């Protein structure tokens, strides 16, 4: 009582039910380094302007 | 002559104090900026001197025709 599969059937993506737990970290990755914190705050005008040599602004 | 052409000494005195304060603040700011630049270039933990790295959004996280990638 076997029926030969038709065209396009054996190439289907099928779901499979298993009791095997999903691996937590299959890549064996380490802890990623902490990034630079942020750029937080409100922009204020430069103190005494450019401060380049003799320029006052 | 003093009344027509010149002012009192208090004006020049306090203007000199204001100028001195501004210049001293500028000097301390320049030294602080130099130190901050040195530290940021040495460590790289600050906003400055952040050289680009490869964007991780380009990585394709899909099955790769081989289980071991
Ligand atoms: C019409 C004229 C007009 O509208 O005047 C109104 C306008 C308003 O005056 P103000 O802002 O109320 O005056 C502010 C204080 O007087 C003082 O203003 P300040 O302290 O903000 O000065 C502005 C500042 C920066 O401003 C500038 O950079 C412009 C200065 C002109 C360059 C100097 C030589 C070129 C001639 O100047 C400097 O920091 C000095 C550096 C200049 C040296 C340049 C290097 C080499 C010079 C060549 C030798 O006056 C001028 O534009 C001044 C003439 C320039
Ligand atoms: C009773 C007197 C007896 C003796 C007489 C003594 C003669 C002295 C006169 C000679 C004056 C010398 C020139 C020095 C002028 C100083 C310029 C400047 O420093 O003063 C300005 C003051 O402005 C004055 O009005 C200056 C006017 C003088 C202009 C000189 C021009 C003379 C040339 C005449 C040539 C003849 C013309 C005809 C051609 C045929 C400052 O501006 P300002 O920041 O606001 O004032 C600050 C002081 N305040 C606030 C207290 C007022």
């Amino acid at each position: 009582g076997w029926v030969r599969p038709d065209l396009g059937e054996l190439s289907k993506v099928t779901k499979v039910k298993t009791d095997r737990p999903l691996p937590e970290n299959p890549y064996h990755s380490r802890a990623r380094p902490e990034p630079n914190p942020e750029a937080e705050g409100d922009l204020k005008p430069a103190k005494h302007g450019s401060r380049l040599f003799f320029w006052t602004m | 002559i003093a009344r027509t052409f010149y002012d009192g000494p208090e004006k020049n005195y306090e203007k000199t104090m204001a100028i001195l304060q501004i210049e001293a603040e500028k000097a301390e700011l320049r030294l602080k900026e130099l130190e901050v630049r040195r530290l940021m270039r040495a460590r790289g933990d600050g906003p400055w001197y952040q050289y680009p790295t490869i964007d991780k959004a380009l990585i394709d996280h899909s099955p790769k025709t081989t289980p071991d990638n």
